[PDB]
């Protein structure tokens, strides 16, 4: 199917502590491949997966480079978004950062991003034509004045469009045995009491992936929101995702109810009902 | 300045068999700022040797934690994640249920 | 790999 390749920074300030906290990692879709953290041993940039290992001190002292630069670059930003706000030096602050490319099943380009954030909201995002700016208020107004002077747009779009997607394409061959596997989720429900007239129905779907997966609940073959619960999807430590979706219902009227299963390890969708 | 309460979940890697070794994990997500305090309990202590993924975020700039450590179940004891944040009026914490 | 473009904000 579609794939993705995505960088994830985070600055955070520590006034009155030193230098700001700096942590980086990417990601080929659900998988994890590469860390950088500020207050680790290396100060390099380091393998989290076996298919990046082979790369040669080329590919790694390259890519330390860049990450600092990238740190540099957020430490400078801290301070300028300090300004722009007028903020004082006693709150610590957030700078995140997010891009990266989106392949279709075909492994041609899709989609690119490059987003900024300020303290957990908006701050600017390059938008999907590749070539202009949203900018989240005025602070970031002069942001995007600043990178539309400087054509930063134009500079991104030759990454995203080519070697984001183009190295995307290497990793999906060298780590082919665990980026192109699928793995479908196994599922079970549980069953238990809340008072005496109503019970919970836990639909349970485990070790699967990719993440992307959808669990609703019908009654009566009918779509069902109302009493229901869907849990965040997790991580189970082992490269495989969990994720539950749970219903309240009368006692009495548990066999209503269906749990339905979607995920592209399913050639066919499932219909889970109690016992 | 945005506020998110993190959302917990403590559970196994593999389904729990008394006896058998595991993972207990403790899943923080959906929280903002990044600030957090995350410790896994046995029998109401603190485990040493636990491990902590690198600090990532969703697409609403939410930040995400998994700690997980080596374990292996028993009848008798409990486990919880003891999760402390900004966002927080006490530390919280919560039980893990193999049976949920 | 990542990306070399760092413009300020």
């Amino acid at each position: 199917g579609s794939h993705s390749m995505r960088y994830f920074f985070t600055s955070v300030s520590r006034p009155g502590r030193g230098e700001p906290r700096f942590i980086a990692v990417g990601y080929v879709d659900d998988t994890q491949f590469v860390r950088f953290d500020s207050d680790a041993a290396s100060q390099r940039m380091e393998p989290r997966a076996p298919w990046i290992e082979q790369e040669g001190p080329e590919y790694w002292d390259g890519e330390t480079r860049k990450v600092k630069a990238h740190s540099q670059t957020h430490r400078v930003d801290l301070g300028t978004l300090r300004g722009y706000y007028n903020q004082s030096e006693a709150g610590s602050h957030t700078v995140q950062r997010m891009y990266g490319c989106d392949v279709g099943s075909d492994w041609r380009f899709l989609r690119g991003y490059h987003q900024y954030a300020y303290d957990g909201k908006d701050y600017i995002a390059l938008k999907e034509d590749l070539r202009s700016w949203t900018a989240a208020d005025m602070a970031a107004q002069t942001t995007k004045h600043k990178w539309e002077a400087a054509h930063v747009a134009e500079q991104l779009r030759a990454y995203l469009e080519g070697t984001c997607v183009e190295w995307l394409r290497r990793y999906l061959e060298n780590g082919k045995e665990t980026l192109q596997r699928t793995d479908a989720p196994k599922t079970h429900m549980t069953h238990h009491a809340v008072s005496d007239h109503e019970a919970t129905l836990r639909c349970w779907a485990l070790s699967f992936y990719p993440a992307e997966i959808t669990l609703t609940w019908q009654r009566d073959g009918e779509d069902q929101t109302q009493d229901t619960e869907l849990v965040e999807t997790r991580p189970a430590g082992d490269g495989t995702f969990q994720k539950w979706a749970a219903v309240v219902v009368p006692s009495g009227q548990e066999q209503r109810y269906t749990c339905h299963v979607q995920h592209e390890g399913l050639p066919k969708p499932l219909t889970l009902r109690w016992e | 300045m945005i506020q998110r309460t993190p959302k917990i979940q403590v559970y196994s890697r593999h389904p729990a068999e008394n006896g058998k070794s595991n993972f207990l994990n403790c899943y923080v997500s959906g929280f903002h700022p990044s600030d957090i305090e995350v410790d896994l309990l046995k029998n109401g202590e603190r485990i040493e040797k636990v491990e902590h993924s690198d600090l990532s975020f969703s697409k609403d700039w939410s930040f995400y934690l998994l700690y997980y450590t080596e374990f292996t179940p028993t009848e008798k004891d409990e486990y919880a994640c003891r999760v402390n944040h900004v966002t927080l009026s006490q530390p919280k914490i919560v039980k893990w249920d193999r049976d949920m | 790999l990542a990306c070399f473009v760092l413009a300020a904000v």
